[PDB]
RNA sequence: GAUAGAAAUUUUUAUCCUGACGCUAUAGAGAUAGUACCGUAAGGGAAAGAUGAAAGAAUAAAAUAAAAGUAAAAAAAAGCAAAGAUUACCCCUUCUACCUUUUGCAUAAUGGUUUAACCAGAAAAAAUCUAACAAAGAGAACUUUAGCUAGAUACCCCGAAACCAG
RNA sequence: GCCUAACGAGCCUGGUGAUAGCUGGUUGUCCGAGAAAGAAUUUUAGUUCAACCUUAAAAAUACCCCAAAAACCCUAAAUUCCA
RNA sequence: UCGGAGUACAAAAAACCCUCCGAGUGAUUUUAAUCUAGACAAACCAGUCAAAAUAACCAUAACAUCACUUAUUGAUCCAAAAU
């Protein structure tokens, strides 16, 4: 449920996770479903980084 | 949801006979051994000239199935917001017309250059006005339907929608219900506490 | 919002001539026609495979079959005749509370959890209803009066010190179908039945004020409930004091399956209306 | 809803266009055609690689018959033309050889020349001698 | 097995794996050993006690229980004072 | 097959190429529906490059008919009166503008 | 292989006529009809077939169910040898067991 | 059996008059291989196939060029008769970052700096 | 063992809108017909049609002349019949038919005179792929420790000697 | 032996699309990888497991491998194991 | 069917209507427990070892022994026993 640019997205989204994995996370963008999907289980971390910015 | 529409009604009746519900040959049509040609059981078989068809159709055929809810619904939407985008979606008051002369709708469409077909929707089917019924009667591009006829096929195969003001009110409600809803516990024809 | 849109302008009408499935949902069939796929057709060669004959699933080629030579043991033996209870964590029932599906204002049964989507009973494969299990005991706050079908001795101490009430009360199968889905039940066009008994591998423990049981003797109830505190550490409240202590107190007879309606009784609810029978032998025998 | 192939007349065309100059039934009747076709098409590419090799004997044989006139036997003549540097395929060569007379009886001669010089080099036994043809160049 | 059943059309389960196997919910199976009642005065208590065990099975016969029984069977199953709910979930695996 | 077909030997029309060159290609005629999605990309050929086309190349008639057909063609024509049809049936402007090119020399 | 010498007569389909006009009208009945019918209920067919699918084993058991003593004697019998066909050739036929 | 096989040191010793023969210098071993792989890997045992992959020998009549140290001398050594081994020669020296567009390799298994100038 | 297999208990809203992503003369009924013909009998069981508004327009008028088979037009050293070619048809050079079956077939192992028309891969448990909604999902019944729902992906043809009933 | 031109048990119809681990057959084009047998089995004319292999997917080491190392009478080509 | 030696020379494996010996148990008392890390072996089924910890016993007391010791053995179901 991504409405907007998704790529910013994207980009905030590896910039936010490079620091934990030393690499750039894999990442798939769908832009039509309005969809982000990475590689590896973020989940609980990115639900916290997604509250801070008060979506 | 087009392809789903168009399919989910479908019953193929199309039927070829067995080997088996051919008319005769239930016997040997020579013996195995020694006349010098091939050999066979009953004249009926796929082989033969007048045979049993090997595959072919089966029965009266169904193609049913359904769409889940919450995408029949998105498509409704989907369909809505392209009519829109594309500048092709007129949202009219009334329906009243001044007369019941069909030329004069044709005419109309010709001035605000709507394309050749047009689907015009209502709120509900006996509370149409009746001049509009007398002139959609008698053409085949202009198409009268009511509110709960609405659907993605119909959409796709007029060029320009018109939808009555009461009709976007009722459309707009009933698909967003959707977004907010739980799922079903029992059909929704039942009782249910906020829901008619 | 969806620039999407804006590029719609620029292209032609979405007709059916043009629509497209997403890639990839259609993985395109084949058939055995040509030099690949043809010729054997996938077969293989001879034998009993390439004529569709080969033996049936368990069957090893005629050395006795693997799940054969294990010997048959008692695993799923009845498995048809265990009680099972959907469990309920203190985590979820609080997460309900916190998003308003169940209000903790009024009481707490299999009703409220099912129509709140919290929890999902099947009778039909021997559910016998909703245990309370203790997941979120340390971050449970909420101050409830509950009725679960089990529950554990941490559970039950997590709900007291927040001031509420726990009851352990049966349903037999019929019953708790009845509770779960209420609504088809009032269509069904039937009186209100009885709430049959627990059977007796069950009574020691409904009747005990332990798991607090709803055939329990009240009398122990404030003695036990106490015991819960001496072993956690906590001040029990005195829930008589409170102003929702009149829901708080609400029980059922054990004979009842609903709040407020009684055993016997018919639901009209095309009219709004409740109808009782003033008959003697009936009101003798819902009454029993 | 039965399907039966309506065009099937062109799909049998296309192949008995390439079996119109057989000898026999093969250049009607498909069955047979097919298989000649088939075999028709197979041989063409083997021999499309067979021509090459082929060609280049027909152009070895000519330039030996050229050679040979001025009586020089051909490994000779061609091994002799490389120690010269000069760097003629032989397919060149036997076009020469046929509508370049003078000019094949000067390679010819430069060959023979180079042959002797080499056979003299060889007898002699000393390094000071280099012949005039037998010189080595280097690119600028 | 009956892939398409007579009257319901439906897909039959073999009896004869429910007998003897165990699925717990991760898609593991659990089985007695073979023979374990077996001749007890001949053997072993070391051997005695490797038959008295309850063992796991590996992947190709897990499929193969798997087709031989149908969807009812790998249901998520809540019993009371259940042994085995302890093992039902896998833990730590990573793969 | 090369018994199957005839053959020539290799050579120019008119010397060709020996005392100035000539474009030997002398008309291009396209064919194409305005409706038709066959020919959609034969329109954005003849939108975008048929001019460009035509300043390069002076010496070449090109002819454009919008038509209802099905499948659009562009029929080459030569000074050698030589004729050579070809079908722009569904393909990219790229695919024909490579064509042309083709066609031109 | 011989092909038709004429041409057929050409065959004018108007879309526009009344049935291709108002084809999948009342699909959406169920959502923006409050649920009370069901899209099923539109489908016209076979009494053993509305709203219903399967394979044809499946298909001809449910036939025999519904409709099976209103048939034919032929025809039952025909049916229900196809059965019992159908049912060895599934049950015990196949490449993948 | 038909197996692997052993090759006795002693084969690897050279004599004194070798020098003079292949060109090696008496005091100094040579840095570099140039490999080339003269013969094919069919009718061979898998062992040598594989070797031959790993040394970058796949191609024929292809030059590849590697370490003179122990580590690959080995596996050389087990495929010796499937390909042909000469020295490195840099009589312009080693290339620096500008002859890199320039270099060539000339058979003779030397390495020229500067190829074509004007 | 192969396999077989319930029930209690549940659910089901009228009537009109009937037709066809069924066949088109080897198809669709066996069917122009249960006729001809074949059997003592029970029984078996065919094939076949094509002008036009008018033939009360047959010195008759009109659009395919395209299968194999022949004719127009017998053959000329030499060789799986072609291919490279070539000024040139041959002459020269190079190639051990095709399927099937096999460790291995030019095989002197199998099958086919040829032409036309017919004549043979079928299923959704788990999986993968695409999408919806997501701690829940499904238009009731179920499943869920990221799942659930939907869609798409799959498993042939001909043949015995027999056996049983009438 | 004979029982309507085939009687070690008639014929016809139905059961019947009997069933064949056995033979034969199995229809467009082009591209990517690609297989010779350890185990049981009324099994060796077949199956079902391994080992290979194919399609996706996650990873981290994979071959090659110098010393050192693996038996008691004699004993080869050589293995095993590893930086 | 099971085991030992050769075939099969040095890790393992390895065939024959191949060469040779055996087994389908005795005798004895030291009557040889419970539970569990990690392994061997292995298509599956079966087979093998085994630390720590308990309990038994000297009061910090767990390999039954011999006969070449290796082999002296048999799945499910089903029957008898009642633990
Ligand atoms: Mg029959
Ligand atoms: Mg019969
Ligand atoms: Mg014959
Ligand atoms: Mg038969
Ligand atoms: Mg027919
Ligand atoms: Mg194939
Ligand atoms: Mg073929
Ligand atoms: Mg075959
Ligand atoms: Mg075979
Ligand atoms: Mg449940
Ligand atoms: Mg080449
Ligand atoms: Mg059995
Ligand atoms: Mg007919
Ligand atoms: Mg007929
Ligand atoms: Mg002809
Ligand atoms: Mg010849
Ligand atoms: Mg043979
Ligand atoms: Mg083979
Ligand atoms: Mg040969
Ligand atoms: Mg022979
Ligand atoms: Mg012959
Ligand atoms: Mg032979
Ligand atoms: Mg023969
Ligand atoms: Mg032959
Ligand atoms: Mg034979
Ligand atoms: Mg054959
Ligand atoms: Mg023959
Ligand atoms: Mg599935
Ligand atoms: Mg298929
Ligand atoms: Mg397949
Ligand atoms: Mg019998
Ligand atoms: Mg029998
Ligand atoms: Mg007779
Ligand atoms: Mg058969
Ligand atoms: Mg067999
Ligand atoms: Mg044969
Ligand atoms: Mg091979
Ligand atoms: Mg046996
Ligand atoms: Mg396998
Ligand atoms: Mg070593
Ligand atoms: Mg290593
Ligand atoms: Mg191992
Ligand atoms: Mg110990």
């Amino acid at each position: 449920k991504v409405e907007g640019d998704i790529w910013a997205l994207q980009k905030d989204v590896e910039d936010f996770l490079s620091p934990l994995l030393g690499k750039t996370p894999v990442t798939q963008v769908n832009e039509v479903t309005g969809t982000l999907r990475v590689k590896g289980y973020f989940d609980q971390q990115l639900k916290a980084w997604l509250l801070e910015k008060g979506f | 949801v087009a392809i789903w529409q168009k399919n989910f009604k479908r019953i193929s009746y199309a039927k070829t006979k067995t080997r088996a519900e051919v008319r005769g040959g239930g016997r040997k049509p020579w013996v195995q051994k020694g006349s010098g040609r091939a050999r066979h059981g009953s004249i009926r078989s796929p082989i033969w000239r007048g045979g049993g068809v090997a595959h072919g159709p089966r029965g009266p055929t169904s193609y049913y199935y359904m769409l889940p809810m919450k995408v029949r619904v998105q498509g409704l939407k989907v369909a809505l917001t392209v009519k829109l985008a594309q500048d092709d979606l007129h949202i009219v008051d009334s329906l009243e017309l001044p007369t019941a002369d069909p030329q004069y709708l044709i005419e109309l469409a010709r001035y605000r250059r709507w394309g050749d077909s047009v689907l015009l929707v209502d709120l509900e089917h006996e509370d149409m006005p009746q001049n509009v019924v007398a002139a959609t009667s008698g053409l085949k591009t202009f198409n009268l339907v009511p509110a709960v006829g609405l659907n993605v096929h119909s959409m796709l195969k007029h060029q320009t929608l018109v939808l009555t003001l009461p009709t976007v009110a009722f459309l707009e409600e009933k698909l967003l219900w959707h977004n907010s809803r739980y799922t079903p516990l029992y059909p929704f024809r039942l009782p249910y506490c906020d829901f008619p | 919002g969806p620039r999407a849109l804006d590029l719609l302008r620029a292209l032609p009408r979405v007709s059916l001539a043009n629509l497209k499935p997403n890639p990839g949902s259609r993985k395109p069939e084949r058939r055995p026609r040509g030099r690949r796929r043809g010729r054997k057709c996938g077969r293989g060669h001879k034998g009993e495979r390439q004529r569709g004959t080969r033996p049936r699933l368990g069957f090893e080629g005629g050395q006795t079959p693997f799940y054969l030579r294990i010997p048959k043991y008692g695993f799923n033996e009845g498995h048809s005749f265990r009680h099972q209870y959907q469990p309920l964590s203190l985590n979820r029932l609080q997460y309900l509370i916190d998003l308003g599906r169940v209000d903790p204002t009024q009481p707490i049964d299999l009703t409220q959890l099912v129509n709140g989507r919290g929890v999902t009973i099947q009778p039909s494969k021997r559910d016998y209803g909703v245990q309370l299990v203790e997941e979120g005991a340390d971050t449970f706050k909420a101050k409830v009066n509950i009725e679960v079908q089990m529950a554990s001795e941490l559970a039950i101490a997590a709900i007291e010190k927040n001031g509420g009430v726990v009851t352990t009360a049966f349903y037999d199968p019929r019953s708790l179908e009845i509770l779960c889905k209420p609504v088809p039940f009032f269509l069904r066009g039937q009186p209100i039945p009885k709430r049959m008994l627990p059977p007796e591998a069950l009574v020691p423990y409904y009747t005990d004020a332990k798991n607090r049981g709803y055939l329990a003797d009240p009398a122990r109830f404030p003695e036990a409930r106490l015991e819960l505190a001496r072993k956690y550490g906590y001040v029990l409240p005195d829930i008589t004091k409170d102003e929702l202590f009149k829901m708080l107190s609400t029980r059922k007879d054990p004979r009842q399956i609903f709040f407020g309606l009684a055993p016997g009784w018919v639901v009209n609810m095309a009219d709004k209306k409740i109808l009782k029978p003033t008959d003697e032998n009936l009101l003798k025998y819902y009454s029993s | 809803l039965r399907s039966r192939v309506t065009d099937r007349y062109w799909r049998v065309q296309e192949v008995l266009k390439h079996a119109r100059h057989f000898r026999g039934r093969k250049n009607r009747c498909y069955r047979l055609a097919v298989r000649a076709v088939t075999r028709a098409f197979v041989k063409c590419t083997r021999a499309r690689r067979l021509k090459k090799r082929s060609l280049r004997t027909l152009w070895i044989n000519r330039i030996t018959a050229a050679s040979q006139e001025h009586g020089l036997k051909y490994p000779a003549f061609i091994i002799n033309l490389i120690k010269c540097q000069v760097e003629l395929n032989r397919k060149v060569l036997a076009d020469l050889a046929i509508y370049e007379p003078k000019t094949f009886k000067s390679l010819a001669a430069l060959a023979k020349r180079r042959r002797e010089e080499g056979f003299a080099a060889a007898l002699g036994d000393g390094k000071e001698p280099d012949g005039i043809f037998s010189r080595v160049v280097q690119h600028r | 097995v009956t892939y398409f059943s007579s009257r319901k059309g439906k897909r039959k389960t073999v009896k004869a794996v429910i007998y003897r196997f165990l699925r717990l919910h991760s898609g593991l199976w659990l089985r007695r050993k073979a023979g374990y009642k077996k001749k007890l005065w001949k053997k072993t208590a070391a051997r005695k006690r490797r038959l008295r065990e309850f063992v796991f099975c590996n992947k190709t016969q897990s499929k193969l229980l798997d087709k031989m029984t149908t969807s009812f069977w790998k249901r998520r199953n809540w019993y009371a004072d259940d042994p085995y709910q302890k093992y039902q979930d896998r833990t730590n695996l990573k793969v | 097959t090369a018994r199957g077909t005839a053959s020539r030997f290799l050579t120019s029309v008119l010397h060709n190429g020996l005392g100035r060159y000539v474009q030997q290609l002398q008309r291009l005629s396209f064919s194409l529906s305005r409706d038709a999605p066959s020919s959609r990309g034969a329109r954005e050929f003849v939108e975008r490059e048929v001019t460009d086309f035509a300043r390069r190349n002076p010496g070449v008639v090109i002819y454009v008919n919008p038509r209802p057909c099905c499948v659009p063609r562009v029929v080459a024509e030569y000074l050698n009166g030589a004729v050579r049809e070809e079908s722009i049936h569904c393909k990219s402007v790229e695919e024909i503008a490579a064509l042309v090119q083709k066609l031109a020399d | 292989f011989h092909v038709r010498v004429t041409l057929p007569p050409r065959k004018v389909v108007d879309r526009w006529n009344e049935k291709r006009a108002m084809f999948g009208v009342y699909d959406n009945i169920g959502i923006l009809g409050n649920f009370e019918k069901h899209p099923k209920e539109l489908i016209k067919g076979p009494i053993w077939l509305r709203g219903w699918k399967g394979n044809e084993l499946q298909r001809c058991i449910r036939k025999k169910r519904m409709v099976g003593n209103r048939m034919f004697i032929d025809d039952l019998h025909n049916l229900n040898k196809r059965i019992s066909y159908l049912y060895k050739h599934f049950n015990r036929h196949g490449k993948y067991r | 059996k038909f197996t692997r096989s052993r090759i006795p040191d002693k084969v690897f010793q050279p004599s004194p008059e070798d020098h003079e023969k292949y060109g090696g210098d008496p005091q100094y071993p040579h840095k570099l291989h140039i490999v080339t792989r003269i013969k094919s890997t069919k009718r061979r045992p898998y062992w040598e196939k594989d070797i031959i992959k790993m040394l970058g020998l796949e191609k024929a009549h292809t030059p590849q060029v590697h370490k003179n140290i122990p580590s690959v001398n080995a596996k050389l050594k087990v495929v010796k008769h499937l390909i042909r081994i000469k020295p490195l020669k840099l009589p312009q020296g080693l290339p620096t970052e500008e002859d890199m567009a320039n270099t060539c390799l000339k058979s003779n298994g030397e390495l020229v700096v500067r190829w074509l100038l004007n």
